[PDB]
């Protein structure tokens, strides 16, 4: 059984990455590392404890033995933002690791907020859903208000985060409110306030129903 | 490239059967072992095949509803996974090893070398439902994109212009809703100029309900 | 008979030698009296025994009573009888090509057998010529240098 410690990282492009593969029992070089990008099937890192596998740049690097094991990857560029985990391959059956998921950090980001009114196919079902749309920002962590004529909401919305791009290493998120046929033409203006590290002031889209 | 079916949806107690082809020719692999991730647990070995001794291995979990098979001919290999419960809900991978590392009679071991992009199986006792497709209309960067709410079970896979439109899409993660049903939203930057000139449809299929839909956005009036 | 096999492999050192039980592997390297034959534990060979009467011959694993055994190598009282032909060739487990007489019917011969390439790397480059040996005469491929 492998433990891997932390679970999650965050490291800055360009620098060191280490993380660790501890065995409750002794494997030898019997260890293989993987990377797994986001939607993507796992790569082959290394085997072996510390042999690259082909076609794998030579920034990766794993050692140890025994029981402790350290992946390696320097000059850490954004592509690298993944799960990596260790396997075991000395006796059966064939043990993985928990995982690490290694976020690259970047330059503060402010997001390019979008909203977007229920389509008239979507209100004639007898429902609706107002979208508000974060795209592209960084850090992560965002906050999304939705003011139905004024009013802020609460309890009728839902947020969605994607997984970290691998190329420009940032986020996007879409906030779903969520009302029904009657609820919603009762009201006229309808906006979302975003508030992120990157904006100096919490930004708002709206819209009138009917324009 | 290993290229695995589409995803399932069975019933408690069911059978499930994934496969596992090779995007080109049949290469040298001496094993093919099979792995599934949990929603909530890390990677874990189901067992394994090596076709030229016709030995076979299985984890502790799946002895006696297991049963995979490796065809060298067409180079397409088989999982059956038999007497179903909840706890089998993960994503299923497909893995080929191509140098052993050790051998204890009769099996081999390795790492593994070439990886599937994954198999979702879900298995539950709810009602398979379709996806509804519904566009996010604009209003020098504009947004557009589609919402799919009210599916179950997960996944479900946007595309844009048959695949001709991938930069600067994002497809969100699914949502559980209240109500138990699945939804997410697929959205797209474009340059405004764009708008009324460029067609732009999104293309929704959901395997689970077999449900194929394409629809196309394009500013209001 | 195929789970007669001794099947005992242990690559110590990852360095890919245990490939070629399956295929050929691209391989190459720069650095490249035998005992009689007698009872060697099953647990201590990976692969194929092969013997020469001249002809190549598979030996699978008996017990030392000479019943042929189906536990791939794995049991201690499976062994191989090999005192009678005039030589044999095995792999042990850590990957180093065992003899005992071996397959050398010339300084600058050897009889070929599908695990030549495996058991004898150093022979890659050899031609195979169908020659005649005199034991009655008999002809077989062997591979020269
Ligand atoms: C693999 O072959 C080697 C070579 O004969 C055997 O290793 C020898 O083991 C003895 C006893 O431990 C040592 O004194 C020798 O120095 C070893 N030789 C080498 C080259 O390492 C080994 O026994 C064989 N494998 C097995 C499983 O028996
Ligand atoms: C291989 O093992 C099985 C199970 O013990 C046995 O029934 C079979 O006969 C063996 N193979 C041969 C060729 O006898
Ligand atoms: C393989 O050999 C090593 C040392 O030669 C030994 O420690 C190990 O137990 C053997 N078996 C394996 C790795 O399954
Ligand atoms: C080893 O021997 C025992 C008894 O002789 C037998 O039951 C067992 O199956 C053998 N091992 C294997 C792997 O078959």
């Amino acid at each position: 059984e492998l433990t891997q410690s932390p679970a999650t990282l965050s490291v800055s492009p360009g620098e060191r990455a280490t993380l660790s593969c501890r065995a409750s029992q002794s494997v030898s070089s019997n260890l293989a590392w993987y990377q797994q990008k986001p939607g993507q099937a796992p790569r082959l890192l290394i085997y072996g404890a510390s042999t690259r596998a082909t076609g794998i740049p030579a920034r990766f690097s794993g050692s140890g033995s025994g029981t402790e094991f350290t992946l390696t990857v320097s000059r850490l560029e954004p592509e690298d933002s993944a799960v990596y985990f260790c396997q075991q391959y000395y006796r059966s059956p064939l043990t993985f690791g928990g995982g690490t998921k290694v976020e690259i950090k970047r330059t503060v980001a402010a997001p390019s907020v979008f909203i977007f009114p229920p389509s008239d196919e979507q209100l004639k079902s007898g429902t609706a859903s107002v979208v508000c749309l974060l795209n592209n920002f960084y850090p992560r962590e965002a906050k999304v208000q939705w003011k139905v004529d004024n009013a802020l909401q609460s309890g009728n919305s839902q947020e969605s985060v994607t997984e970290q791009d691998s190329k420009d290493s940032t986020y996007s998120l879409s906030s779903t409110l969520t009302l029904s046929k009657a609820d919603y033409e009762k009201h006229k203006v309808y906006a979302c306030e975003v508030t992120h590290q990157g904006l100096s002031s919490p930004v708002t889209k709206s819209f009138n129903r009917g324009e | 490239l290993l290229e695995q079916s589409g995803a399932e949806v069975k019933k408690p107690g069911s059978s499930v059967k994934v496969s596992c082809e090779t995007s080109g020719g049949t290469f040298d692999n001496y094993a093919l072992n099979w792995v599934r991730q949990a929603p909530g647990q890390g990677l874990e070995w189901i067992g394994g095949v090596v076709p030229l001794f016709g030995t076979t291995r299985n984890a502790q979990k799946f002895q006696g509803r297991v049963t995979i098979s490796d065809d060298k001919s067409t180079g397409t290999g088989h999982m059956e996974l038999r007497s179903l419960r909840s706890e089998d809900t993960a994503v299923y991978y497909c893995v080929r090893s191509v140098t052993p590392r050790y051998c204890g009679g009769g099996f081999c071991y390795g790492e593994f070398d070439y990886w599937g992009q994954g198999t979702l199986v879900t298995v539950s006792s709810a009602s398979t439902k379709g996806p509804s497709v519904f566009p996010l209309a604009p209003s020098g960067t504009a947004a557009l994109g589609c919402l799919v709410k009210d599916y179950f079970p997960e996944p479900v896979t946007v595309s844009w212009n048959s695949g001709a439109l991938t930069s600067g899409v994002h497809t969100f993660p699914a949502v559980l809703q209240s109500s138990g049903l699945y939804s997410l939203s697929s959205v797209v930057t474009v340059p405004s100029s764009s708008l009324g000139t460029q067609t732009y449809i999104c293309n929704v299929n959901h395997k689970p309900s077999n449900t194929k839909v394409d629809k196309k956005v394009e500013p209001k009036s | 008979h195929i789970n007669s096999t001794a099947l005992n492999c242990n690559e110590s050192l990852n360095t890919g030698w245990l490939a070629g039980l399956f295929y050929q592997h691209k391989f190459d390297s720069s650095g490249c009296y035998p005992r009689p034959c007698g009872i060697v534990p099953a647990k201590s060979v990976c692969g194929p025994v092969y013997c020469f009467t001249p002809s190549p011959v598979v030996v699978g694993t008996t017990d030392r009573s000479g019943a042929p055994t189906y536990s791939w190598g794995a049991n201690d009282t499976d062994v191989f009888v090999l005192n009678n032909w005039f030589g044999c060739t095995w792999m042990n487990s850590t990957g180093f090509t065992k003899v005992c007489g071996g397959p050398w019917i010339t300084p600058r011969c050897m009889v070929d057998y599908p695990y030549r390439l495996w058991h004898y790397p150093c022979t890659i480059n050899y031609t195979i010529f169908k020659v005649r040996m005199y034991v009655v005469e008999h002809r077989l491929e062997a591979a020269c240098n």
